[PDB]
């Protein structure tokens, strides 16, 4: 049947653009006799409407700022670019749809702690753990440029069955009984918080000595918890992929060995770094058990690395089946066996959309495009992407009713990627011939025309002062 | 055992009271008491700080714990000014072992500083008690000094007495925390004790060798055990070696003549610990004795694939056979199933013996529980039969209940093993009791098994009304064992029709007390007899719109739970195998078919008289319908038919012998009308029902044009049980 736009009897452009943004005006003074003034713009050019005389064009949205993203990550001479900006019109309960895309050009993340053995077993094994720690920093800086790096140490539980304590001598020089010098055991110890100075991390990893104790395991076990769990005294970034490498070349205590030495508390799996950077429960609580550890790690979402000598390798290839995630190289002169590992954390390391500044009275709809061009509908995120690829979005937006301003903006943000899709919103709410009282088009004047309706003065009324209200009878 | 109200016993806070337990039941009174060790508890002796103690508590009506004391002397004095010996923080109670008379209490934490040179070795001390004497034993306080001989031996780490009296010690620090097992006889001991030398050997004492550096941290003697695998009549020695076969645990068994090794048993899993606890006791009801072992961190794979820290005990039985025969894992995280192990004896007097298992962290809020595996031939059961839980509200500190157990041995001689648990985290220890057990079976039968509708033969008592009473009965037998006095007390409740639920009509009584429910309290003599009683009931006629369903009878019986005590205080157990719950289907016959399971089938048809009325008045009408039935009989049938809003019901039609008398109360809840007829008393097969229902049209205006009805019919029984929709209608002439 007839459309909307005839069927409800409009009076005036005004009333014609609120009833649907799909109606059209014709403002021409050639329609011909009897034609509607408001209906479908084809209708009206049917009618011989001029067409710049029709009050609809068709609402459009556009670029503001096109700049290509960027190919490679290095920045060489000016800032990179993932995300671009457009502008929008619209009529009152206007809808429009668009699309973007996005690429992962910048390096991800990435964070590596290492952990030393200064057990006295290590003293020929030194070099090789100064020079592991040393060629991680350097080149782990060849596949990220944000990379973050520290260290600490651990011996073992500074307690009777571990340390010695024999002689009042054994406490400052725990190689006494050896007529040498050596330094005081420790349980666990922070030195270096992660940074990104990998000059500094070499210094302070070349300066490291070994310690002493009795027992051919060590207490290794009790650093990865703590080096899990004391997230701000190490400083993991909440959004960089942590890296945990632990060295040792001897078996190592777990859960229960503790009653040897009186200690029954199990592990709490909680922070007991304090300013000293020494690990203060080391004396009181028990080693923490596999399990407990593959809970902490997969919580803090560590990837754990085992760097151990050849005659551990087995011992530790078991314990690693065991935590899921983690894996085993051997640590000798040549590093290159656990160098590898890293490089295949790497190389298997994601974006969501959020939205700001949006209007009060305008919506969105959002639709994915994500890998191999599959579309999912009503998404707004993808996963699983690597370095280089893109993915892509549309977006359907749609208005309720009309302000009064004339123009306002809003932006929607992709999760970390720095760039913003800043979106103009225009309004174009008017008729042309509305730009300018006593007009003829009501009954012999006495009214304006405006708004459909001829507000007529004194001693008429109605719709077009059609009546009068001594004529208005109430019957 | 008794849950609702055990034992508990308190120590000193902070004491780890509780950390090992065992009874005491010496040869010169017949009192009987239990030892508790309390490694880190404070001791009067002169210048020593926590050295431990050991605490007597009686099982007397009105006592408390007293400590035992082995040992007042302070440290000694080496030649000159320096100390010899450091029994401060010795962990003396860390074990604790009774065998008749004689008392076993190690300090596993001991040091002592050597002669030769100033130095600080836990070679762990034993002091043993006997009915007058008290002497030393530490066989790892030699002239072998250091890591690399037995000055971190610890021994009494882990401790037993042989059937024999045998004292048998595993120390798992000897020779760089290899381990060691070391025994002798309490002769040997006492023999070749001389206080004034430090450095004293025992002539005839057993003790493993040294082995090579590949067996070092290997912690042989972490635990020990002792039976009879080599079978002849000499207690063998099980020893748990938590850290060997590179971590995958063991645990080995010691020939008791000349600790030459018999059998290896190797745990699955690295770091699992196999091998923290061990037991020895037979289950399957043989001669020969079986082996369990603790492997409190063992993890198994979960639903999503993840590792789950859970524990498990592996079952070995003998004829040994290297293979675990059956398992039994934790279900909760990180709760050390199999953390400790004691044979209960046959708690449960069936004949064969049962195994107590513990989780230090099992259990609401991680406090700790104790499982109750009863044996059976080929071996314990898949699942336990009782659960013990700390009763004492969470804390900040773990109780680790469970810790430590012991039973096998009866305290209060009421016939039955009890049982001794012990929470060091809390400083408590907690008694549990064995209660006689009570096994009993039951008999409901009814003499006329089938019940006929329209009988009616039976009278009520001084009464006209007639009804068809039916005669049941009911019987109750039982046996015992221990003390159990043989006049037993039991309550049983017989009901008829209590799976009527929702409210849903009762519709049965029994004769005298006229009720549907009665509650007899019975008394029978243990073993005595099998015991029958006979009741009458009948149905209450036939008021119950339920003739679909037959009569659920029901009974079930209890202990009579108010019956006094016996003389040792415990109020018996039914068994888990008995069934308390028992039921029987009464069915019901009119003359539902030779199978008893009749099928009926329904034929209903409509119309009308004054098919043409009239609008502006009140104006009459009459519906009539008909229905034909087939199939052995119909019952309940009803006139499930819709009226519109405009019209009203004024009756059925009863003054006419061509209709059938029905009875009729409309209803008029929601829009969907009903005029609600019951057909009246049951009718045999191929009958035909004919009737009329009045009506009052109140038509206002012509905007209506007819009315229309719908109708359904219920059915005899479940079969077909409502009939398909039927409509007519009604036209408005002006
Ligand atoms: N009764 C036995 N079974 N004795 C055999 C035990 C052999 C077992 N190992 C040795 O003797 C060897 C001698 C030749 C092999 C080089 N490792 N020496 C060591 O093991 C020392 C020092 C060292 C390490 C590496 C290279 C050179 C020297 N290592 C340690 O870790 C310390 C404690 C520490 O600082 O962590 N002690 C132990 O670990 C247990 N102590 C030992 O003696």
């Amino acid at each position: 049947g007839p459309n909307i736009c005839t069927t409800r009897g409009v009076s005036s452009c005004q009333q014609c653009l609120a009833v649907s943004p799909m109606c059209a005006w014709c403002s021409d003074e050639a329609l011909p006799l009897g034609s509607p003034r408001c209906d479908l713009k084809e209708n009206l050019l049917k009618d011989n409407c001029a067409p710049e005389s029709i009050e609809f064009p068709v609402s459009e949205a556009r670029v503001l700022e096109d700049r290509p993203l960027s190919d490679k990550g290095s920045g060489d001479s000016s800032q990179v670019t993932q995300v671009q900006r457009i502008a929008l019109r619209l009529r009152p309960d206007d809808s429009k749809n668009f699309s973007i895309q996005v690429r992962q050009v910048e390096d991800y993340p990435v964070d590596i702690y290492y952990l030393m053995d200064l057990s006295y077993s290590m003293k020929d094994d030194l070099w090789s753990i100064q020079n592991l720690g040393t060629k991680l920093a350097t080149q782990m800086r060849k596949l990220t440029s944000n990379l973050r790096i520290g260290f600490g140490a651990f011996v073992d539980k500074p307690v009777s069955p571990y340390m010695y304590i024999s002689p009042p001598e054994a406490l400052e020089n725990p190689c006494y009984d050896m007529k040498t010098t050596c330094l005081p055991m420790f349980g666990y110890k922070h030195v270096l918080t992660l940074t990104d100075q990998v000059t500094r991390f070499n210094e302070e990893v070349k300066k490291q000595s070994v310690s002493r104790n009795r027992d051919a395991p060590e207490g290794g076990f009790d650093a990865i918890m703590q080096a899990t769990v004391c997230d701000e005294k190490i400083g993991w970034r909440n959004d960089a992929s942590h890296l945990l490498v632990f060295t040792t070349d001897a078996k190592t205590h777990i859960a229960l060995d503790g009653r040897l030495a009186g200690i029954v508390q199990p592990n709490d799996g909680q922070c007991h770094v304090g300013s000293d950077n020494h690990y203060s429960a080391s004396t009181t609580m028990d080693y923490p058990s596999l399990g407990l550890m593959t809970e902490k790690l997969s919580q803090k979402n560590i990837n754990l690395i085992f760097a151990v000598t050849e005659n551990v390798v087995n011992l530790y290839q078991n314990y690693s089946e065991l935590i899921p995630g983690t894996t085993v190289g051997v640590l000798s002169m040549d590093s290159s066996n656990v160098l590898q590992l890293i490089v295949d954390a790497y190389g298997k390391i994601k974006v969501e959309l959020e939205v700001r500044d949006l209007p009060e009275e305008l919506s969105l709809s959002f639709n994915a495009t994500c890998l191999n061009n599959e579309v999912i509908p009503g998404l707004k995120s993808c996963m699983g992407l690597k370095i280089g690829d893109t993915v892509s979005f549309s977006i359907e937006a749609k208005v309720r009713g009309c302000p009064q301003e004339k123009e306002k903006s809003f932006t929607i943000k992709p999760v970390g990627f720095k760039d913003s899709l800043i979106v103009q919103v225009t309004f174009d709410c008017d008729c042309a011939c509305q730009a300018q009282p006593n007009s003829h088009r009501c009954n012999n004047g006495n009214g304006t025309f405006e708004c459909g309706v001829c507000r007529c003065g004194p001693g008429w009324l109605g719709s077009q002062c059609e009546c009068s209200e001594e004529d208005y009878r109430p019957s | 055992l008794d849950v609702d109200s055990p034992a508990e016993y308190s120590g000193p806070e902070g004491s780890y009271f509780g950390f090992a337990v065992d009874f005491f039941v010496p040869s010169a009174s017949s009192r009987m008491f239990l030892l508790v060790g309390a490694p880190k508890a404070n001791t009067t002796q002169p210048g020593i700080v926590e050295g431990g103690q050991v605490l007597k508590c009686d099982w007397s009506s009105t006592r408390r714990c007293q400590p035992i004391e082995f040992d007042a002397t302070g440290n000694r004095d080496y030649a000159k000014d320096d100390p010899l010996e450091f029994k401060s923080h010795q962990w003396f109670g860390a074990s604790v072992r009774s065998k008749q008379d004689k008392i076993l209490a190690c300090a596993p934490l001991y040091h002592w500083r050597t002669e030769m040179k100033q130095e600080r070795e836990p070679v762990g001390t034993c002091f043993l008690q006997d009915g007058t004497k008290t002497v030393e034993y530490a066989p790892c306080r030699s002239q072998d000094i250091d890591a690399d001989g037995q000055g971190f031996c610890q021994g009494g780490f882990s401790i037993d007495f042989t059937k024999a009296d045998r004292v048998l010690l595993g120390g798992p620090g000897s020779f760089y925390w290899q381990g060691q097992l070391i025994s002798d006889q309490v002769a040997e001991i006492v023999s070749k004790y001389d206080p004034n030398v430090y450095s004293i050997k025992y002539n005839n004492q057993l003790a493993t060798r040294t082995a090579q550096a590949i067996f070092d941290d290997s912690y042989l003697g972490y635990s020990v055990a002792v039976g009879d695998f080599n079978g002849d009549g000499i207690d063998d020695f099980v020893s748990g070696v938590p850290r060997a076969a590179r971590t995958l645990g063991m645990v080995y068994i010691y020939d008791g003549k000349n600790m030459s090794s018999l059998y290896n048993f190797t745990g699955e899993q690295m770091a699992a610990y196999f091998g923290f606890s061990v037991a020895a006791t037979d289950i399957n009801g043989d001669d020969y004795a079986d082996v369990f072992i603790g492997a409190p961190l063992f993890m198994d794979r979960g639903s999503d694939g993840k590792l789950q820290e859970v524990g498990q005990v592996s079952v070995s039985l003998q004829r040994s056979g290297d293979f675990q025969t059956t398992k039994l894992n934790g279900f909760e995280v990180f709760a050390r199933f199999g953390s400790a192990i004691a044979p209960l004896g046959d708690l449960d007097q069936d004949g064969f013996n049962d195994i107590a298992i513990a989780a230090p962290y099992g259990g609401e809020d991680k406090k700790g529980i104790v499982y109750i595996f009863n044996g059976r031939s080929t071996g314990l059961n898949a699942v336990p039969s009782q659960i013990l839980e700390g009763q004492w509200a969470a804390r900040s500190m773990p109780p680790s209940f469970g810790y430590s157990m012991k039973g096998a041995t009866d305290i209060d001689k009421n016939g039955y093993p009890d049982l001794i648990v012990g929470a060091f985290g809390v400083d408590r220890a907690i008694l549990y009791r064995a209660r006689p057990v009570i096994t009993v079976n039951a008999g409901l039968e009814v003499y006329p098994s089938i019940l006929n509708q329209d009988n009616k033969t039976c009278s009520l008592p001084g009464t006209a009304l007639k009804v068809s009473c039916f005669n049941v009965r009911f019987c109750l037998k039982a046996d015992g064992k221990g003390v159990l006095p043989r006049k037993l007390n039991f309550q049983v409740e017989l009901l008829l029709d209590k799976l009527k639920q929702k409210g849903a009509i009762r519709r049965a009584l029994f004769l005298y007390s006229r009720s549907p429910s009665h509650s007899k309290n019975m008394t029978i003599s243990r073993g005595g007899l099998m015991q029958c009683e006979e009741l009458i009931a009948y149905l209450r006629e036939s008021e119950f719109r339920d003739k679909l369903t037959p009569i659920t009878i029901f009974m079930e019986y209890r202990l009579d739970y108010r019956t006094a005590a016996d003389t040792t205080g415990l109020q018996p157990i039914l068994n888990q195998f008995t069934p308390a719950n028992i039921s029987r289907q009464a069915h019901i016959l009119l003359d539902c078919g030779e199978d008893n399971v009749c099928k009926p089938k329904l034929e209903v048809s409509v119309d009308s008289d004054q098919k043409k009325i009239y609008i502006g008045d009140d104006n009459p009408l009459t519906l009539i319908v008909k229905a034909q039935n087939q199939g052995e009989g119909a019952y309940e049938a009803e006139l499930i038919v819709s009226i519109p809003l405009q019209a009203d019901f004024i009756g059925v039609v009863r003054n006419n012998e061509a209709l059938a008398r029905l009875s009729c109360a409309f209803k008029t809840e929601n829009q969907t009308r009903q005029v609600v007829c019951d057909l009246g008393n049951p009718m045999k097969a191929g009958t035909q029902l004919l009737a009329g229902l009045r009506f009052s049209v109140h038509q206002q205006s012509e905007m209506d044009t007819s009315v229309k009805f719908d109708l359904q019919i219920q059915s005899s029984n479940l079969f077909d049980k409502v009939s398909p929709v039927v409509s007519h209608k009604v036209d408005l002439a002006v």
